[PDB]
């Protein structure tokens, strides 16, 4: 066993009844003085390194050609001047195993952390040396972390796409279904997770040109997509991951759910395609009143009204659907469907739950389209227009397929540096650059939506780490007050940066004029309610930083009205799974699953303590499963009120609790304004 | 929750010895050294002798004491596979590779062998100790059965899998792989029946049954190490066989719902190449806060 | 002189009810009178009970006491067929034709039916009376088993055969014919084992064993008459079925090496109407013509 | 039980030790006296019937509008003047259950046999009343039978395409694979059987964008295609049928074959995807000499030579591939592979066998392309060019995808009417019309090849029926003499009609000038070998008909040289599954499987004796399984020497014969010039 492995395992060997957390630090030293420094490839100077990486097809030469070598040297020197040290063994291990650039045979390390950060910063700046240094300082301080696609692939010749998630709308036609399968394979080839809205597809037993009971429903398309994602599995490196979203009022909703039952037959079971359910407020109202609900056949509704079932408001059209004899429907028990959802989430963690009305009551771009589904991580909530892929030799009507670039603020590092504004603006600029340089030649709706919406996702990580390292319980009202203030600041500065980009470029996102940003409605709660901290401890935490007031929000509203906004969507809180290790941060705004996690790598086992875990903050690092899910819902709703897109909200459940407890948590989330629920992980 | 599913998997795995032609093994058998041929013969006889105990006693005795028509049917099917399929398959392999006199001598040797006898009699002893209407004694026998199916066979399976992974003795290796696939499911199934009994016990009784299982595993494991050196030192494989025993011991424990006992180890690549939450209805007022 | 050929015959007859699609009987079933459906369900339920006990108890216990690995392999295979194949096939038929409540009711009906309980009590009692190394108790149980295989099933078999012969319920009937084909060879085999034991006895002992066999047959027969009337009077067939069971009683006696006991009668002609590839290598001469 | 069914089951009841065959005739009468006439919709006049069928969207207005009502009435009167009577119950039952037009509620019969024949004739003639009457006389004499798609769908508004055999070339790209899946779905939606060539696809473990061990091979593509064919199942009417062809020198050939093994796992086995193997002469030579063969990685060959492995002649390329270090290959035993093919055919009848050199040594259009694969029925053998389907908003390079037009001559009816020439020419004209009226808007290469090649398949059926009713054993040399003469006349008149159509329209098929028809090579064996019958009995059979001599063939060769040929391909012998029942004929040129076949429809049993079966010809109606497969191969080769495309050739084996016998039959077929082997049906 390696020396650093033994040093890391020495953490759990208690001394005087206490964990040896400091041993972890020793491990990193070993991991660098025995493996990383020996396995790294050193050159005489930076010129030889850059030339070797360029000619050997490791780096794209275009982004490096925008800078003179003196500027690149200055950027690299700025990166190395911080003398960044990984405080935990797992941070360095995760970076050098998942994100550091290696040779073709993967026998040596070509990229250090500073080298990777410098390359990403130079790609972000697009020829601006000062901007590149700003990005270097932002990432080496670990205030901002680009998503895994962006951080791993920026400036690389053998790179994939920098966009993490893609959302596709599938129209009710064989041509559209085949095009959706093709685009899903193309985007999984690019490495991104693909989500498909199957609510427009007509249910099982519908007519294909006057011959009835002919359609296979959404389950056949689900099987096709599952095989497509199995085939396109990132060249066999990462399993192809897809998501299917169906409205709960679709007739196939049961069969949909039956794809995830552990007793499902092979002709129905789907195993590589995640499932999500979109629940309008009408379904929750029907379940609450115990009135029997009706699921609908989408094609009959489309024939009668000319629009898809998910294209209009069910809260106002459900009674018209039920009373219409030309609309076909089936009777269901909404409470039984809710119990089935809870049982399925207990068994397998599926489906994702999207509260459609919670998303669309604060959605700023309802004029473009209502949000009808979410992404594979159930945090992207954007307007999408379905595409009409016609026959060959016929022009296709290209719609809008959602796609946003992810980037997370490290809350602990951002607040320690007292740089919410600067970090938010620089992250917005980096995400705007990632969107601008993204061009996908096989997904036309994705390309058009990227060019028009200009949507980005700016997330946050290390919420629980910051709260526990500052002596604040994650479930406490003080923690929710901190989240309210911090994310109001993040939203304020993201809107300010979006408006500044719109002013400097003279262009807004497409159809911005009909948005609530243009009409000023979006700023209502910000121009009437003060989001400054209500607790003295939180206010002290925010000292040295100008917390925006109602007057600052009014000025920002006027600025947006004058100049517009460059981005249709700005903030989305992704799960941030593996890149949180490198940043020494807790995953996303979720509470920690465990204080010390035991992970098996190779034939060895490693223990990763939570960042900053110690004796004095052991009980502030409360495990998520031990927490009240209602207070976690309260925290997520408090954050969500300042996030325009959704938050990947994983439910952390105990084995003792029943499906009724899961249903109660889901209904409280819906009541509190939670937009989406990601996972039901049971301990 | 599980018997009909195992019924399905068992019956769909049905096979017969006649399906695999064995004669083409003589084309690689003739090229093995004396030590290789000796080890193979001894391993094969070991597996044969242990599997006979399972067919004549192990499966039928468990089928006798387990309550439930569907469980008795699955257990009967497994007993049938031991006696009608596996036993004939082992005999067929022997008759193909060795002349009658050599077979008789190998079985005489393995019948007298101290390490084979120790484990065979330990297992049989627990089957003979089952008492009518005593679920504790039944559980102990089920543990013994799982240890045979999921652990004790594997010091033996190693060698045919080792050849099979190299392109040698492919016909008999295919047969052994089918047998092994049956024993795997037998071990998992009997394991679930043991966990059912275990879960009906008090906390003190559970701790006592865990101690029994670990103590038994330890006795069998220490004898397996000796058995292994006795057979495999002459062909230089004992180190790797020991890793395979521990890996399979961990699988046997997991079948019984217990934690792994041994640290994770990688296995010889040649051998590798050869190889509900409680539903509670919504009561209303859960929609109001 | 016979076990190997029975082994081969039994394994070559292997089948599963799922091989036969049953939805084709749906209409001819729907068309039967309520009396006919009732008798049919009850008849198959009586058969299910017999196979349940033959598989759980009868065949395994006889296997335990009979010497020789090949004889045990045949008996183990037959046991598996009883409960894993035969008894289960009836549930496949029930699940196709009948709603759950009717299925639940018929299984409740077997528990409370006095003739079915009496015949089970008598047969299973003899199985459980077998004493180790006591050939006479074993003979008595083998006689009971032959009477179950070759006589007792037939009050039940009559009705599926009666329909099959009229071109009705032919998929269910196909299952029943496969079951009957199995029981015929099971009755012969167990009969031969019983004769082995009988032939070891003194003339005086033989005379007592014949008395036992004939007394048991008469006792079972008298009970079967009442069972037959109870089931078949509502469909008008009791007298016809009685002739059929007497016919089969004679076959059971013959399987035991005894003379027929009942006089010959004309059986309903409807019921009588109710009754991988080999691989060679390619030679160099196969490429030229 | 209905009266006609009792009269049909009375056939098996033997009177005086003989089957009551004549009772079948009575059954037909009952089937018309009790059922057909009662459930047939009658109208006061044909005008009312046509108006009702057109208005209720049963027929098409376009093809009926080309004639005055007087001409349509005259065509219908010509059809009804024959007073055609079905000779067997199964003929009428199959027509009125499969082909007769029924109401939307499927309880009444709108079309009789004469009505359907008249409608198909009017569709064929395209406005010519005399041509329509000629077609009516052709089909009511039952001399020619349009295929099931053409016969069922001609003149019907609610219909699929008239072509049901489609051959697709799949290029080695994700875009091309997705396009192939889409086209397969679209063509299965149209009701056609789709065959895909997977030899150009790179094998498992190949590089994608210079990353190693990334390709899933052709098995993942087969899984995708199998899912696509399961999804597209003719609106839930028939099971989606597809075929995949792989060259035997493709490395995936074993895994390909492993998709049909019973022991294959669920992630390996494809259930609704037929498989065929293309066997070049090089593989047969390697197996014959027992030399170990090499299966090649297609992408390495493409990188080294710039052409696909299946696009070059393996006979001259195999040694260069083996000796090339940059071509990756795996060692195999060709005799073991042949034994595996025989074993798989014994178990399941798969794969289809295509002898590439047997096809291409007589292929007339090798300049366009060599025949690389066959159809789902393994009788279509045409040149195909792969298409380069690029990314979106990029022009695709459309190639040639085979789609031939099926139609079968009834040899008994054709020869008893002494009308080989007239029937062949009229069938060629009808096939040309159906090919010209086919327009598929979702298969670009299929449409392009249909427009360019103008390929049709004119088959024959009732060969064994005709031979048995004339006292000729199917295995006798007289039967082969008759087949030789009859199919040489069929080829002569097909070529003459193609040249006449080319002269009339002034156009040939694309790239005809490079074909062997243009160079006169095709006619070589016809201008030197006389194909007149060598037996007096066969000559008396051909009495009253002019048999083309060598001088006639020289004149035809000169005519083709002067005027060209309209069709790239003319003759292909399809299995003719259900149309053989309606025509009261034996299926294809195959020998009969059973003298009397027992079928189960609903809960009733039915008995179909072979047409013309009696006590006198009971011995001549020998069953196919009892026949010597070598003599069947000899007859099929005798026919194949006059057929430009292939013949659906099913092997009929007994359970006693082993895989050595199957391999011997396959090797004798290869030796005798058999192009394709369809199925290995074991009795
Ligand atoms: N935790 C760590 N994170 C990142 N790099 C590290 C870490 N520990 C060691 N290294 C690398 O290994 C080298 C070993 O030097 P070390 O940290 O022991 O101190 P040093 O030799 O006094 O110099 P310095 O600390 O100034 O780099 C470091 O210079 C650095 O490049
Ligand atoms: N074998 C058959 N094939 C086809 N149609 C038949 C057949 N038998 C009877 N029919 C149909 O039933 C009708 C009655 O025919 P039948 O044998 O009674 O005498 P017919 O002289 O042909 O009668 P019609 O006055 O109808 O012409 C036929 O006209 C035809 O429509
Ligand atoms: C072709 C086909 C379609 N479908 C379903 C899936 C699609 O969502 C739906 C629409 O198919 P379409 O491609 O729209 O079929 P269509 O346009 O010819 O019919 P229509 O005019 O009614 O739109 O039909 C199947 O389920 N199976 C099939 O094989
Ligand atoms: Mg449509
Ligand atoms: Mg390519
Ligand atoms: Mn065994
Ligand atoms: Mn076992
Ligand atoms: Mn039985
Ligand atoms: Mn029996």
């Amino acid at each position: 066993v390696p020396k650093w492995i033994q040093l890391n395992n020495e953490i759990m060997i208690q001394k005087d009844g206490k964990f040896q957390f400091d041993k972890d630090k020793e491990a990193v030293h070993s991991y660098f003085v025995d493996y990383i420094n020996q396995n790294t490839v050193f050159f005489h100077n930076l010129k030889e390194k850059l030339d070797y990486l360029v000619e050997n097809q490791y780096y794209e030469e275009e982004f490096l050609s925008l800078y003179s070598f003196e500027d690149i040297k200055e950027v690299f020197k700025t990166a190395y001047a911080k003398k960044f040290r990984f405080p935990s063994f797992m941070s360095a291990f995760k970076f050098y195993n998942d994100y550091a650039l290696k040779t073709n045979d993967k026998k040596k390390i070509l990229e250090r952390y500073e080298d990777r950060i410098s390359i990403v910063a130079l790609f972000f700046a697009n020829g601006d040396t000062e901007k590149a240094k700003e990005y270097v300082n932002l990432m080496i301080n670990q205030e901002y972390q680009p998503s895994t696609p962006t951080f791993l692939n920026a400036g690389r010749k053998r790179r994939g796409e920098l966009v993490s998630c893609f959302l596709l709308e599938v129209n009710d036609s064989l041509n559209d279904i085949s095009r959706a399968i093709d685009i899903s394979m193309q985007l999984s080839k690019l490495g991104g997770g693909v989500s498909l809205n199957l609510s427009k597809l007509r249910a099982k037993g519908e007519a294909i040109k006057d011959v009835e009971n002919a359609t296979k429903g959404v389950v056949g398309v689900m099987k096709l997509l599952d095989n497509a994602f199995r085939y396109a599995d990132q060249m066999g490196q990462r399993q192809g991951s897809g998501a299917a979203y169906l409205n709960i009022f679709h007739r196939d909703i049961n069969d949909f759910l039956d794809t995830k039952k552990i007793s499902a037959d092979e002709d129905v079971r789907v195993k590589t395609l995640s499932i999500g359910v979109v629940i309008p407020d009408k379904f929750v109202e029907l379940a609450r009143e115990d009135k029997a609900a009706y699921v609908f056949y989408p094609h009959t509704i489309y024939k009668e009204y000319g629009q898809h079932m998910d294209e209009m408001d069910m809260n106002e059209m459900y009674d018209k659907f039920v009373d219409n004899p030309r609309v076909k429907k089936e009777k269901i028990n909404p409470r039984k469907l809710l119990e089935k959802l809870a049982m399925l989430r207990s068994e397998s963690g599926y489906p994702y739950i999207m509260f459609q009305d919670n998303v669309n009551k604060v959605h700023a771009n309802n004029h473009i389209s209502k949000v009808k589904f979410s992404n594979l991580c159930s945090e992207v909530l954007q307007a999408s227009q379905v595409s009409s892929y016609t026959d060959y030799d016929e022009e296709d009507e290209i719609g809008l397929d959602i796609s946003c670039n992810l980037g997370s603020l490290n809350i602990l590092n951002v607040m320690e540096h007292k740089s919410i504004e600067k970090t938010v603006k620089l992250a917005t600029d980096s995400l705007t650059h990632v969107s601008e340089t993204t061009d996908i030649r096989n997904a036309p709706a994705v390309r058009r939506a990227n060019k028009a919406m200009k949507s980005i996702g700016l997330g946050a990580m290390n919420l629980h780490g910051y709260l526990a390292q500052n002596g604040i319980a994650y479930e406490s009202p003080e923690a929710r007050d901190f989240a309210n203030t911090f994310f109001m600041m993040v939203n304020f500065y993201s809107i300010q940066r979006s408006a500044e980009i719109a002013k400097e470029k003279g262009e807004t996102f497409d159809q911005y004029e009909g948005s609530t940003y243009a009409t000023g409605e979006y700023f209502d709660k910000y121009v009437s309610t003060d989001f400054s901290p209500k607790y003295e401890k939180i206010a002290n935490l925010f000292e040295g930083m100008h917390i925006p007031t109602t007057e600052d929000w009014k000025k920002l509203k006027a600025f947006v009205a004058e100049h517009g906004m460059y981005h249709s969507y700005r903030l989305c809180i992704a799960p941030t799974g593996s890149i949180s290790y490198v940043q020494s941060s807790t995953a996303s705004v979720m509470p920690i699953m465990e204080r010390i996690e035991e992970r098996t790598y190779g034939n060895s086992k490693t223990y990763y303590p939570m960042p900053g875990l110690a004796s004095n903050n052991w009980f502030f690092y409360k495990e998520a499963y031990d927490m009240d899910m209602f207070k976690v819902v309260d925290m997520i709703a408090t954050i969500q009120q300042h996030i325009d897109q959704g938050i990947s909200f994983t439910l952390f459940l105990k084995d003792t609790m029943t499906t009724r407890d899961l249903n109660r948590i889901d209904l409280y989330a819906h009541h509190r304004g939670i937009k989406t629920i990601y996972y039901a992980r049971t301990k | 929750d599980f018997t009909q599913m195992f019924y399905n998997q068992n019956v769909k795995q049905f096979w017969l010895p006649e399906e695999i032609a064995l004669n083409g093994d003589l084309l690689t058998w003739k090229y093995l050294g004396k030590n290789e041929q000796d080890t193979y013969m001894k391993v094969l006889a070991g597996l044969t002798l242990l599997d006979t105990e399972q067919g004549n006693t192990g499966m039928p005795i468990v089928a006798e004491h387990v309550d439930g028509h569907q469980r008795k049917a699955v257990l009967n099917f497994m007993a049938m596979m031991e006696n009608a399929v596996h036993a004939k398959s082992y005999s067929n392999i022997f008759m193909t590779l060795a002349p009658t006199e050599t077979i008789n001598e190998v079985f005489e040797w393995v019948k007298q062998n101290k390490y084979l006898q120790k484990k065979a009699q330990m297992i049989v002893g627990l089957y003979k100790a089952i008492q009518k209407d005593d679920e504790i004694s039944l559980f102990k026998a089920m543990v013994a059965s799982v240890y045979l199916e999921s652990f004790l066979f594997y010091s033996g399976f190693y060698y045919p899998l080792y050849f099979y992974g190299q392109g040698k003795l492919m016909q008999s290796g295919e047969i052994i792989n089918l047998i092994l696939r049956d024993e795997a499911i037998h071990g998992v199934y009997v394991g679930l029946l043991a966990q059912e009994i275990y879960n009906k016990q008090t906390e003190e009784k559970k701790a006592e049954l865990r101690e029994f299982a670990i103590d038994l595993l330890n006795q069998l494991y220490e004898n397996e190490l000796e058995y292994t050196e006795d057979l495999y030192d002459q062909v230089g494989l004992s180190h790797d066989v020991k890793k395979f025993i521990r890996y399979n011991a961990n699988k046997a424990l997991m079948n019984l719902g217990f934690d792994p006992y041994f640290e994770e180890e990688d296995i010889n690549p040649i051998v590798l190449n050869g190889l509900k939450a409680t539903v509670e209805p919504l009561k209303d007022d859960d929609f109001y806060f």
